[PDB]
């Protein structure tokens, strides 16, 4: 996590292993961590964003 | 049977402070690895097979630990899970290092 705690979870369900990449940014639940949903990684475009034409 | 309802995902993960590694029985006149005049110190002696874990909440609890998990594992620094309900070390995760590093392989 990004408030720094770290979680061994599981499989969602909208989800396959095929679609999880490594380093990847992914949704867990904030009900009880599990990944639901991989979202485009890199957080770091914002000044590599606004400079695209 | 007991063992599948506890396995349940997700858990709490930690890294192993110092094994302990006191002494379950080697008297009744202590039940520790310690040795001392004068029997009945309570529950002060009850500290055997130990694992002082540190979390990833940036705390430290001692426990009695779970010999599913041997201490002929830990050492200090290992990759542990912990339940995250009662600290308990569930399992022993394999040792992994950062998502940049795996990057390189």
């Amino acid at each position: 996590l990004k408030q720094i705690a770290k979680f061994v979870v599981g499989l969602g369900e909208r989800v396959s292993p095929t679609d999880i990449e490594e380093g990847m940014r992914v949704g867990v639940d904030r009900s009880k961590y599990n990944i639901e949903l991989p979202l485009p990684p890199r957080i770091d475009p914002s000044v590599t964003m606004m400079t695209v034409e | 049977e007991k063992i599948k309802n506890n396995r349940q995902l997700p858990y709490l993960v930690a890294n192993v402070v110092e094994v302990m590694d006191m002494n379950e029985i080697e008297d009744k006149e202590n039940s520790e690895s310690t040795t001392q005049g004068g029997n009945v110190n309570l529950d002060n002696t009850a500290v055997g097979k130990a694992a002082v874990v540190k979390t990833s909440s940036r705390q430290t609890v001692f426990l009695p630990m779970v010999g599913l998990v041997d201490p002929d594992k830990l050492k200090p620094n290992d990759l542990v899970g912990v339940n995250k309900d009662s600290y308990l070390i569930l399992d022993t995760l394999p040792s992994e290092f950062d998502s940049r590093v795996k990057a390189m392989e």
